[PDB]
């Protein structure tokens, strides 16, 4: 009975380490994507804030070449 | 196994250092963190960004001094990283953090997240091979030798009373509120406007700490001195000015006694005294009565000792013998109990390995936190 | 020949009402009523319209693709990641009524047939006493 | 008796422990397709940014 | 073997110094008397700095390649501009360099001076080393470089990637950093593939070569689950590093990638090919010739190099398996042709009790279905007697 019972734990142990090791695989996953998507939004940032400047660059040539 | 443990007093406002077993600590400085406030122009300027301890003070005009830490809590870890590799930088310990183990006083009552975060801060980026985080009454206590007797202190960012049994520092009469030099200060500052001399720069708050260390006195009698005109002595600024302070000192320091001042419903330092003593055993109060102790350095102003007396004398019962002892090392109190205590055999059982940290983790911290 | 107006009654409908249609997983058997002759009842798992809207959202994003919802999206997601079992557990529950209804146009059989029903039934009872076994599925 | 009641209370925790797990697991595996949905957003959005940048670019230029 | 450079001081001033040396006296700027104020002496002077604000130049602005050259070279390195860098520092605060600086500062050619003093990267080289040095002391690739055992490479693998944490505490640039994994890569299949050419993988049996490749792959899975560590560690930082800089590519290519490849394909050739021939042990002579296709293949897998073995390997598997399949037809059409000459079905229960493991390979496995029906119908008519004779009873 106690060597069921050591067997069940040792089960128990097994169901315990592997799930902090899959607690930890998906938070180091869920990093790389917080990693991939903070790229992809300041790529974002970057293109709307380019294409604010160079339309106002287009305004800019709008007005000077106007006058 | 590792050279020898490096006792590292920390301090809302001045950090202290040194390895065990030394006489007083050799590294003392502020615990503030400096960057320049002004325009690189010139080149062959004061090259790096961030300054930390006599470099930081010496060209203190530049600077834009903050503190990472207030009321014995951290607020930025960055600066904290920054001011702990400082120590041991070549400038104050040459040393490397693989090869010693850290013993660390920390105020009670503080959050589980100061111990947590500052054991990785330790056991990652330093690595050290053994973290110790301890109180600082206790240590307090080891310093002047005797064993049982409550221990008063007032730092620069927390203040409070522990009544210690032979070591068990008991825990459930620690009474600690957050009124402590640093905040004396800022009132002081408060006061000093209402006197018309104005101080508001970063790198001016330091002036005034220095008026509070240099020009501040406690009244024996509260009301009795506010209804006289002083003599009004003079003070002179870094800069050659001249500031005549007149009651804005010694009603600067008051605000200990009751912080009704700056508008709380904290209590004096007598009655954190009194209440850690009666919360507690009651076969054990004239023993603490009989045992005071002081510590920090807010407890280095003139009359602090004989006021508190007369303080504790209004609160405490009738005809029992009180006793409030004021070493000289009130400055160094932590530090040399943290001289005695990491320098003995049983030091080796009472700290946390890395393996062990490694293992269980900050559990393990609060496990064997005492 | 406009279809935003499409797209717009799809999204609508599907965030009026299909907000609490995505994640019906949990109550995985649900009784009856049959208005009928006798007015029976059946057994019935949650999933009817849904696994079509996890096609309409694989339709739209690869045919034209928009700035489809994306809660719908992941509530799609985790409809798929429990849908084969629904199946599955669907078709057992069509062909059990199937053979409960040769069985019982039979009279002779069920004789014969008593354990195995009752061994069928045994499951059955023990698959819709619990709902909602992330675990053992 | 009381080793089979304790067997009984150890495959419970089993149990509890396999509950929870598959649950970190399923759940786990919708926080990344939340993350999947983050990053085609960001796609088409590059996508339409980059496009819309360089007509309105060059054609006001022209 | 980075040089050194002794710089040169002015004659003239050392020979002052020597005579404020025979007595004692520290030397100083008074002491020349009247030759400060010489233009030419000054003009000397002046040349003579600015010639050792070339020379730390040339020492201050080098630096190597993180990506190339082997990982020992960036290590010996770094420590070798520590060297050169410390050397330097102790010339120049030697009071006779100081005292030239004394010198062009009295006679304010303050050229000399801001240029000695700002535009030599010394300051800032001092800095970065002595910013990568926690990192950089002590650093064990040696091990690996050590021992052949493979359970001395997997600890050296522990020890390095542990030393490597240490990048918490040193500001390393994490591209180079990268880079210098993929050096050490390059360091982990140099030494299996040196390692396993004196383990002669091909030529032993099946069972050595088991357990080689059974350390081998845990080799590589430490590689690969501590490396997976280390790239958790590096986004840490990098969340605290992505105020400067998101020029982090993360793109490693191990160089031990193909070795592992092709070990795992190697691996099948002796799996498969151990188990076709190791199946011939239940026997229509092309055993050895079997065993010559695998030979072609141990002699022609030219002790497996990398390049040239994708290059030219391909094609050698690739005839391994065509002398396979003609063995796999002679030996289909030989038993097809045994089980229909063979006039008694328990003559041909026999056959198939003679060859269960070939009834495993698909190929061979397809061409049965008749005769395993005969077969099937004559269990059938078996059991199905034993349900008659059973039916009947015992006491009957
Ligand atoms: N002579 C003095 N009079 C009054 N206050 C002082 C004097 N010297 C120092 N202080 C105050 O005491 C504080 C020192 O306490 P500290 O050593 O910081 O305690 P801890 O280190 O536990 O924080 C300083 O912040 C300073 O403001």
């Amino acid at each position: 009975y106690e060597q069921m019972h050591k067997e069940l734990t040792d089960k128990l142990e097994h169901l315990e380490q592997e799930k902090h090791e899959l607690r930890r695989r998906f938070e180091n996953r869920e990093g790389e994507w917080e990693g991939r998507v903070s790229e992809l939004e300041t790529d974002v940032k970057q293109l709307q804030d380019e294409l604010e400047r160079q339309q106002l660059h287009l305004r800019e040539a709008d007005r000077e070449k106007t006058r | 196994i590792a050279n020898q443990p490096v006792v590292i007093d920390n301090g809302s406002g001045v950090i202290k250092a040194g390895f065990a077993g030394d006489q007083i600590p050799k590294y003392c400085f502020p615990n503030y963190v400096g960057r320049p406030k002004h325009v690189r122009v010139m080149a062959g300027a004061l090259e790096g960004d961030i300054f930390i301890g006599p470099k930081a003070e010496e060209h203190r005009g530049l600077l834009s001094i903050r503190y990472p830490m207030e009321h014995g809590i951290v607020k930025d870890w960055n600066d904290m990283e920054r001011i702990w590799q400082y120590v041991y930088s070549k400038d104050q310990l040459q040393t490397f953090s693989e090869e010693h183990p850290v013993l660390l006083t920390e105020a009670p009552l503080n959050p589980r997240k100061n111990r947590e975060r500052a054991a990785e801060v330790f056991f990652e980026t330093f690595n050290v091979p053994a973290l110790f985080i301890s109180m600082q009454a206790v240590l307090s206590l080891y310093a002047t030798g005797r064993t049982t007797g409550v221990v008063l202190d007032s730092g620069d960012g927390v203040t409070h009373a522990v009544p210690i049994y032979e070591g068990f520092a008991m825990p459930h009469s620690i009474m600690r509120i957050d009124i402590a030099g640093r905040d004396v200060s800022r009132f002081l500052r408060l006061y000093l406007r209402k006197e018309g001399y104005d101080f508001h720069s970063s790198s001016e708050f330091e002036i005034v700490k220095a008026i509070k260390e240099r020009a501040c006195y406690l009244s024996i009698n509260p009301q009795k001195d506010e209804t006289l005109e002083t003599e009004k002595a003079q003070y002179y600024l870094p800069d050659g000015s001249t500031i005549e302070i007149g009651p804005s000192r010694f009603r600067a320091p008051e605000l200990l006694f009751r912080p009704d001042l700056i508008g709380e419903e904290s209590e004096g330092i007598h009655e954190v005294l009194v209440f850690a003593i009666q919360k507690s055993d009651m076969d054990l109060r004239r023993t603490l009565f009989s045992n005071i102790v002081l510590s920090g350095g807010s407890t280095l102003f003139k009359g602090f000792g004989d006021r508190l007396l007369s303080e504790v004398k209004k609160l405490a019962p009738k005809d029992v013998k009180i006793r409030i002892s004021a070493p000289q090392e009130r400055l160094y109190s932590t530090w040399i109990g943290g001289s005695i205590l990491a320098s003995l055999d049983t030091f080796k059982k009472m700290w946390v390995s890395k393996k062990e940290y490694e293992e269980d983790g900050a559990r393990s911290i609060h496990r064997k936190t005492f | 020949l406009n279809t935003q107006e499409i797209f717009d009654d799809w999204a609508r409908k599907v965030q009026q009402r299909n907000l609490g249609v995505s994640g019906r997983i949990f109550t995985i058997e649900s009784t009856r009523v049959r208005g009928r002759t006798g007015n029976v009842l059946k057994l019935k798992v949650n999933f009817l319209p849904e696994i079509i809207t996890l096609s309409k959202e694989v339709r739209n994003l690869k045919w034209l693709g928009f700035r489809v919802p994306l809660a719908i999206v992941n509530k799609a997601h985790q409809a798929n990641q429990l849908y084969p079992f629904a199946i599955s557990l669907i078709e057992s529950v069509r062909t059990y009524e199937r053979t409960c209804e040769k069985v019982e146009e039979r009279n002779t059989i069920s004789l014969l047939v008593a354990g195995l029903k009752k061994e069928v039934q045994a499951l059955i009872a023990e698959g819709i006493a619990l709902v909602w076994e992330s675990y053992k599925l | 008796r009381q080793y089979e009641q304790m067997h009984k209370e150890l495959t419970d925790k089993l149990e509890h422990l396999e509950q929870e797990k598959h649950e970190l697991r399923r759940r786990f595996e919708n926080r990344e397709g939340e993350w999947e949905g983050r990053v085609s957003e960001l796609e088409t959005d590059v996508k339409q940014l980059q496009d819309e940048l360089e007509r309105q670019q060059l054609h006001l230029r022209e | 073997e980075i040089p050194e450079i002794s710089l040169p001081i002015h004659p003239m001033i050392t020979n002052v110094a020597k005579q404020c040396y025979e007595r004692g006296e520290k030397p100083k700027v008074t002491d020349f008397g009247d030759k400060v104020e010489d233009p030419t002496f000054l003009n000397q002077l002046q040349s003579g700095v600015n010639r050792w604000i070339r020379e730390i130049q040339k020492v201050t602005k080098l630096d190597r390649d993180p990506a190339s050259g082997t990982a020992l070279q960036e290590i010996s390195f770094w420590l070798n501009l520590e060297r050169a860098l410390y050397r330097i520092q102790e010339k120049r605060e030697s009071p006779e360099v100081l005292l030239t600086l004394d010198i062009l500062k009295h006679g304010k050619r303050f050229h000399a001076t801001v240029s000695f003093d700002t535009d030599t990267g010394l300051k800032q080289a001092l800095e970065t080393v002595n910013d990568y040095n926690p990192l950089m002391k002590d650093f064990p690739l040696n091990d690996l470089l050590s021992a052949t055992e493979l359970d001395k490479i997997r600890q050296a693998l522990v020890a390095i990637f542990t030393h490597l944490r240490k990048i918490r505490n040193t500001k390393y640039p994490i591209q180079r950093a990268l880079r210098l994994v993929e050096a050490i890569s390059r360091d982990l299949s140099s030494q299996l593939l040196k390692v396993l050419g004196t383990r002669k993988l091909m030529h032993v049996a099946y069972e050595e070569f088991e357990k080689v490749m059974v350390a081998c792959f845990e080799v590589f899975q430490t590689w690969d689950d501590e490396y997976e560590k280390l790239q958790v560690l590096l986004r840490d930082i990098v969340k605290r590093k992505r105020e400067e800089n998101l020029k982090m590519v993360w793109r490693i290519n191990p160089a031990h990638r193909k070795l592992q490849a092709r070990l795992d394909q190697m691996r099948k050739f002796r799996r498969q090919h151990e188990q076709l021939r190791a199946v011939i042990v239940r026997v229509a002579n092309a055993i050895e010739e079997v065993n010559l296709a695998y030979e072609n293949v141990k002699e022609v897998d030219g002790l497996d190099v990398s390049k040239e073995g994708t290059e030219a390997w391909e094609a050698a598997m690739k005839r391994y398996d065509e002398r396979i399949d003609r063995v796999e037809t002679r030996i289909t059409a030989r038993l097809r042709d045994q089980l229909g000459t063979a006039k008694n079905a328990n003559e041909m229960f026999r056959i198939f009790s003679r060859f269960n493991a070939l009834f495993v390979r698909p190929h061979i496995r397809g061409a049965i279905r008749e005769y395993q029906t005969q077969l099937i119908q004559r269990v059938k008519d078996d059991i199905e007697s034993l349900h008659d004779k059973f039916k009947v009873q015992y006491p009957q």
